[PDB]
């Protein structure tokens, strides 16, 4: 088990400086390099630097940010990234290399997220149609999870029952407060005939809303 | 920098069809050795990358023989000469001769299926949300392939991109479409000042944008 276990998900402050870990285990740990990567969300990897003991390297993109320091004695290398913006939202990966090998190990990555955001429980509104969708085979209804943070919600409907014709979309940062929206769509047989319920769970506020779709 | 130029950004697949995807370096990725240190990593939704092909060629070891790598210089070529349901995930080309070292933006390996239009759905805010001072505009567009869709707003006639947020899922499991949602956010004191609210969607599969309406002062 050559592994390499990085820290855990960091929320920090803008303007805060956090330092991720990369400890290496079950190789030599002086017979590689570390590598450090970010991902940005939807985006590539972006190379970081190196840090290896008497030979760091960083991408020039991130000499005023990073800082990699690397403890041989535990076997542990840090990436300490400061003045932090949202910006810098990303998933960091730490990676081996050594001469004549490439990335062959790498760690699981730790997402980073930027924000000034206290937790706050979403407002959950029911989208129901306008009313001119009420002929169709098929009706879609949706909820709005607006104004939440951090991550996750989880989006049920009819509290799991309605698997199908389920679209949750990704949530979006509005106003430093997240927003998701979830659609489904039912038979016009189904609706309003039968209760439709979206079901809103924020763990981090401990909160779950279960709103009624009721026609407008 | 040498920038690593992957095409295409996205490649619709049949399962058991070949893929090939291209990278070509803004330099050549010949190291003074005389090596080309050219390497594929498939990364999946929520993992590390995972490395595929080293020096142009070769594959990682478990790296199954369905993968090559060939070329020469700044233009190389992944090809998956099966593609399994595994395989799907972005495959990132990465050159290791030159510092900084870099990455291409990364193909996916979208799974291809018949076009399909999106249905579209308008929902004006709903009471509740007007009572808390906002009004949220949301437009669905489900359910629609190719992924390439454009969503524009119209107020009252006039397009409005100020206040929107567009989201999008990922290729669905089941049924290998996508889907988005458009969202409008005023205030309600805007909402209130304008009376047609159009979500129109312009897809590959019509001509025309795809447009649902509704009418503030209708129900």
């Amino acid at each position: 088990e050559v592994q390499l276990e990085e820290s855990g998900p960091e929320l920090v402050k803008p303007g805060a400086s956090v330092k991720i870990s990369c400890k290496a285990s079950g190789y030599t740990f002086t017979d590689y390099y570390m590598n450090w990567l970010r991902q940005k969300p939807g985006q590539g990897l972006e190379w970081i630097g190196w840090v290896y003991p008497g030979s760091i390297k960083y991408n020039e993109k991130f000499k005023d940010k990073a800082t990699l320091t690397a403890d041989t004695s535990s076997s542990i290398v840090y990436m300490h990234l400061s003045s932090l913006t949202s910006d810098d939202n990303a998933v960091y990966f730490c990676t081996r290399w050594t001469y004549g090998s490439s990335f062959d190990y790498w760690g699981e990555g730790t997402l980073l997220t930027v924000s000034s955001a206290k937790t706050t429980p979403p407002s959950v509104y029911p989208l129901a149609p306008g009313s001119a969708a009420q002929t169709n085979s098929m009706v879609t209804l949706g909820c709005l999870v607006k104004g939440y943070f951090p991550e996750p919600v989880t989006v049920t409907w009819n509290s799991g029952s309605l698997s199908s014709g389920v679209h949750t979309f990704p949530a979006v940062l509005q106003s430093d407060l997240y927003t998701l929206s979830s659609s489904v769509t039912v038979p016009s047989s189904t609706w309003p005939s039968e209760t439709v319920t979206c079901n809103v769970a924020h763990p981090a506020s401990s909160t779950k809303v279960d709103k009624k779709i009721v026609p407008r | 920098d040498i920038l690593m130029t992957q095409t295409p950004l996205s490649l619709p697949v049949s399962l058991g069809d070949q893929a090939s995807i291209s990278c070509r370096s803004s330099q050549s990725i010949v190291h003074s050795n005389g090596n080309t240190y050219l390497e594929w990593y498939l990364q999946k939704p929520g993992q590390s990358p995972t490395l595929l092909i080293y020096k142009v060629s070769n594959r990682f070891s478990g790296v199954p023989d369905r993968f090559s790598g060939s070329g020469s210089g700044t233009d190389f070529t992944l090809k998956i000469s099966r593609v399994e349901a595994e395989d799907l995930g972005v495959y990132y080309c990465f050159q290791g001769s030159h510092i900084p070292l870099t990455f291409g933006a990364g193909t996916k390996l979208e799974v291809k299926r018949s076009d399909a239009a999106p249905t579209v759905s308008i929902f004006p805010p709903s009471s509740e949300q007007l009572t808390s001072g906002g009004a949220s505009v949301v437009c669905f567009l489900n359910n629609f392939y190719p992924k390439d869709i454009n969503v524009k707003w119209k107020i009252d006639g006039s397009e409005r991109q100020n206040g929107v947020l567009n989201s999008w899922t990922d290729q669905d499991s089941k049924d290998s479409t996508y889907s988005m949602s458009s969202t409008l956010t005023l205030t309600k004191d805007e909402y209130e000042r304008h009376n047609s609210y159009t979500c129109e969607a312009t897809h590959k599969t019509s001509t025309s944008p795809i447009v649902k309406s509704f009418n503030r002062n209708e129900c």
